């Protein structure tokens, strides 16, 4: 894994600094490196591929040493060199392939196609080179034991569970009480309504709770918390609990009184935050707890007295909602979020070459099933694949 | 000693680094150093050979 | 181009590594290259400007090469290389300037400046550098015709269409059937409504559909698919076909039965989801097709069978909407997105110095109408333009 | 402030670039400036922390220099690496969270920790190295008053001000009009309404007006702005402007007719944009004025004819919304947004360690009454805290 | 690509060139490169073959080298010379077999056979020859990105589009209006139909357009522009639109009033031709719009005013045809036409060997789904694939 | 018209036999007339265009002649030769330009441009190479 990236790091770098007219000096520590590569590499054969549609492909690698005697690069060196580099390319882009569609239950950290089994080998270990990217970074950290962090904006750590709950409920649905909640990508929005709108609650007040458990434990967030959740705030129609029958949501909006946004970690509060909105930061948290109540309001005009009768028939209904985003933050194990496009290459590969359902990842990739139930094994695979992802990202554009 | 190989070569005053020819008459320059002599300050618009 | 990215890449290089009190190995092959530079740029002169209020200016190089002699480097060497740095980046801050602003019809992607198709002889080929960031590996990329990709984070590849469809209407617009949308950014969204809720439609479903076309092939696509489009789901008046009459749109939102969201490449379905919600991936693609459908709830509670009756009136009308958010993908073209400002230094450049509106870019560099007639000629101008932004962002911050 | 980074900047790479098995070449000018770091370095005595529960540690420096003597690093040169490293790591990261946590009123830009202001000598000058991440590249332009520019993905340019006016208002509050608006990180949704929908307004129009100053002079912004404000659509209720009452809010929504966004610098209107949406650009800007009006449909439907009367009730309030959403900007001073976690690795470190609230920061480091008063002292300071924050965000993940 | 095109060129000339009882001097360039071809392809092993039922064939070569010592060529040489082209034309027909039938959605332009893949190293770069047929000549121009021209002789630029629009329609279909059109390999003929010969329309003139929009931009085509489209001239029945019902179209044929031939590039009128046949040059264009128009002829005998009443029922029905055929064009991108065979050729080797349906062509090579969705990628492909086409069809006749 | 053609022959064949890597045996009937019509162009100035929107541009020549001292061809060989060949072909081009868009009445077979009309010339005769076409 270290070779492979040592190899895509050189290449990458062969593509930027060997270029026409450059003066040696610039390029003298790296054709050093290159002609190592060459060195180590030759003699050697490679078999890659022999999963679904990726084709067997067998490499052999005989080439000569790239010349140190110019003082500024001439086109006969660079021609000579984007040759090498070429062939070279395609040979850790067909390892790229062959290691991203491969998994396994029981040491998913090890490599698992042929080429990157031989590669780990000490022969190899010449090849290696700077270790400078951030997966790579916390593969050689992970590899010792030693605190990791990726930096991910908009983390993809909640499952997509759009549903609801209701406290208070009866078969004719004309009188209801409970949470609603979207719970997607980096995104919370939460609203809990009363029909009734707290006229019989003690002290007109009604008191609302989400508790939201993550899958893994984030570090130094922050987080968009706005009041007025905007999905939850218009009417609609929604399927029961069993799915039998419709009932019928008409929201008129009250703020949120009362709002405690708390970020436990193994059930101790680390941060808390009482009626502030805006930005917030979050430092360490694997739980997010949000307590907003109902207030009804004691002072009303006569356009809002005629929406909250003391009686049955309530044509408007209480509503109280929350928004709490995650702009950014920093996750010890991997994950997906909307700047990196690793999880993309992953699919794409893995959806190219129709590849059959192994017994790890769920089938077709499915990230929601993926963090639903994201367990270790799974979370090794997820961190090979995706550095794996990156090396390829690198070379291939 | 590479970046001063034109510094060192071009103040030797044994040799002298190429030769304009023109075909026309061109006028006897005027300096400081020599009075007035035919010296060329670039090879530019004609034929580096 | 290669020699004017060389020429920013070691200016910015030396304002960071030549610094007070460095040791000179850390430095050792950077003053070769900018010597090399010096000794390259004399004895020539330039000319930049002459274009609407950019003025002209005249570029003289007659400068010492920098001292090989110190083990630390002390403050003389970093004031005389601050004064060639602080000439060497206003010459090359107005040659950007002299770059971005001008534009052709017949090859777009030749240098159009006068300074510029001056650098690109072989005399200051041995300017050149190392190619490393994105814009100048994939022009180089694309210099020799392979492949190359961009990757952005939420791509400005939909222009900004808000309109309607209506498939069931009449002069009264009591009783109407279609579609309406919005694409902006790298977001539709798209809502279905029917006023009958599918009342005298075959098995009580009415089908809608919403095909999106795009203009380049997008490939490696994260996207956040949502359903119940927010922006549709209040009510509002809106203008008809002809801008004669307006028309009233009271929503009230069911749930997206049968989702069926394709992405086409050359009509052929490269990836399908059948509802699947959250955060999904197309792989390569260049049109989107929505396909969701209405159904009428078959068991309503009494609050619901009060909105849709059998008979006219119609207070409350059925809508149907998703919402699908392009996060990050991979475009083989240059386009615009949030993450870069590109466009915006070159809107910025144009603007500032009132430049008449040429043959090839819309007037007032007008994104929509750039990306709605989105034509090689000029995707080769926006690709030139974009990487000589993406230089002087390097220089000038 | 530069010989700090230039530490983190030695450890990275030497984390990053001395590996075991990698060539001597690689790291032969690495090396010598760890080495001259570590001659530096020794007969030195530091002292950090000691406010809050941060321990008090002292540091003392007693290291060999490393061998200059391989071809290809075995593993011992890499453990005795990774134990220099290991303590000099720990060392630097003491250093920045006894610098993050202090601050002064009187010159912030300058080291407050006793272990910086040590470290600011000319004996540690010889430590310095190259000074290439964009925070130290703007702390050494600033050094010396030159331009700077920080670009931001989604700057929190905005204070939360969720808000209202009624230019049209009563005791009865069922004939109201006037402007609401939303400003939050970097979003204005802005909504004026009417209850009369202009039928006594000369010409049927109503001209709505919102100007948002700015705290800091934003330049080269990408914005997209789109019309149909989505939080102010649906009806809510809301508290009057003594927090007596309450009035109730029923929103039927029309376009926003001859939208005039302006885009003033010290009162001069740099650019202009006349009814167009999608994304916008704005080159050099403080206050953005947004200029929508309200105009009475002339040719209504039956449908909508039964909305707007002539006469008091009116049931269905009209309302006309912007949106607009500064997706990029550069800006000279530092702020928050959604693509660095500075901002959030300054909140952890002195909520972590239970630091008392001092003179120039906000209590609990609250972002809305850091950009509400954002004092040019508060500004140094927060650069200051900022940039270290980089400098432990490069070593500590 | 360049050394297949040379060895097929080597091997042509050496059957054209070396004869029987010919001169030395006119063979005596061509046995140096044909040795030099021999010494670079000795020790080689290849593998030609394996997809669909393509036979996989090993290729060793161990030859000796040809006589450089005849005055005029005997018999003897002669023979070995044939055997040795015999084993290289049997080589290079199956490498081009091999390489015709293979694709790739990734870099099409990319050699994807081993044995191509093999030939593209600088090893065997000495085999290298003159590159002077138009296929080789536009393929090394595009590998330096310059401007190349295919002239082709009737280009396929059109798909198969026969189809109508009805104007003026109605169930009854005995009052139609609305044009009919066939584009078909380079032909247009298109036929603007009125039932009432414009008894009605202002002015008694009824105006026509249709506009056809191309692929790949044309560049200086001679166009014969005629009158009185021939297929839509006589009496047929016709399908409705939905399939449902038949219609019935008597023509009787107008001469075309007013034609206006517009050849659009980018919405700008490069050529425009009034009332003009015959003929006709587009020097460059991508659509082609056609505007003639119906006027009904005020001065009729007494045959013609029986045919065209005042009331409904019309037996006679007023048709007015133009014909458009491009007989030649210059087109930058490859395609199809009545000159070459490449297509067939490409066609006959992947039907011959029974090859699945890969992931760029359409299924059965279908020319009028392969131009109507001609991605860039598509037409990489299709030009390397053609260009190896031209080679084989240099070798094997 | 004889040297314009022999022009062009030779900067297609340039185009298409000095390529990289072929043998110099392929190349060295063509090299000796590409360094001939170096030798006649050197010293001599155009002057193209003046008809309509075509732009008058003034043609200076002044190149090194290739070498004919390897065995296979390298890229620097190619990139100069490329250089040369993009010049000339540059000229032709619009010479050619300038000789279709004139005419004559009186003798419409002679040479137009001022170009061609001193390209008519038997300094420039040596230029002359195989009529194929
Ligand atoms: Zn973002």
């Amino acid at each position: 894994m270290d070779v492979l990236y040592s190899l895509s790091k050189t290449l990458k770098d062969a593509r930027d600094k060997i270029v026409e007219g450059t003066l040696y000096s610039n390029v003298s520590d790296l054709i050093q490196q290159f002609n190592q590569m060459i060195i180590t590499m030759n003699g050697n054969e490679f078999q890659t591929g022999g999963i679904g549609n990726l084709p067997i492909r067998n490499w052999n690698f005989n080439f000569g040493l790239l010349g140190t005697t110019l003082l500024n690069l001439d086109a006969n060196y660079v021609e000579t060199a984007r040759n090498t580099i070429d062939y070279f390319v395609d040979f850790v882009d067909n390892v790229c392939m062959d290691e991203m569609v491969r998994e396994s239950q029981r040491n998913g950290i090890a490599p698992q196609s042929d080429s990157l089994r031989k590669l780990s080998a000490i022969k190899f270990k010449r090849i290696n080179f700077d270790n400078s990217s951030e997966y790579i970074e916390n593969w050689n950290l992970q590899n010792r034991r030693q605190r990791t962090g990726f930096t991910f904006h908009k983390p993809n750590i909640f499952p997509y569970s759009a549903s609801f709950t209701l406290n208070r409920s009866q078969p004719a649905h004309d009188n209801l009480m409970g949470t609603m909640w979207l719970n997607a990508g980096s995104e919370i929005q939460v609203a809990g309504f009363d029909y009734s709108c707290a006229i019989n609650a003690p002290a007109n007040i009604q008191q609302f709770e989400h508790i939201v458990p993550l899958r893994r434990v984030l570090t130094t967030a922050t987080i968009t918390l706005l009041p007025d959740a905007e999905r939850f705030s218009f009417p609609r129609v929604i399927n029961s609990a069993d799915g039998a029958t419709t009932w019928f949501f008409n929201p008129v909006i009250l703020r949120p009184n009362n709002v405690e946004v708390e970020f436990l970690l193994n059930g101790q509060i680390i941060n808390t935050y009482q009626a502030r909105f805006g930005t917030i930061v979050a430092r360490n948290f694997d739980t997010i707890r949000l307590s907003f109540q109902l207030m009804r309001p004691p002072n009303m005009t006569p356009a809002v007295a005629v929406l909250f009768p003391n009686a049955q028939p309530f044509e408007h209904h209480a509503t109280v909602g929350l928004t709490l985003r995650i702009e950014s933050a920093v996750c010890e194990s991997v994950l997906a979020d909307a700047s990196e496009t690793l999880l993309a290459n992953v699919t794409s590969v893995r959806q190219e070459y129709a590849i059959p359902v192994g017994p790890v990842f769920p089938p077709g990739m499915n990230w929601t099933d993926l963090i639903t139930n994201y367990s270790p094994s799974r979370e090794d695979n997820l961190q090979r694949v995706f550095t794996v992802a990156s090396i390829r990202s690198m070379l291939i554009k | 000693i590479a970046m001063n190989m034109e510094q060192i070569e071009r103040a030797s005053d044994k040799i002298a680094q190429g030769v304009i020819i023109a075909y026309r008459d061109m006028q006897l320059e005027r300096d400081e150093m020599y009075g007035y002599v035919n010296i060329a300050r670039n090879l530019d618009g004609f034929q580096q050979i």
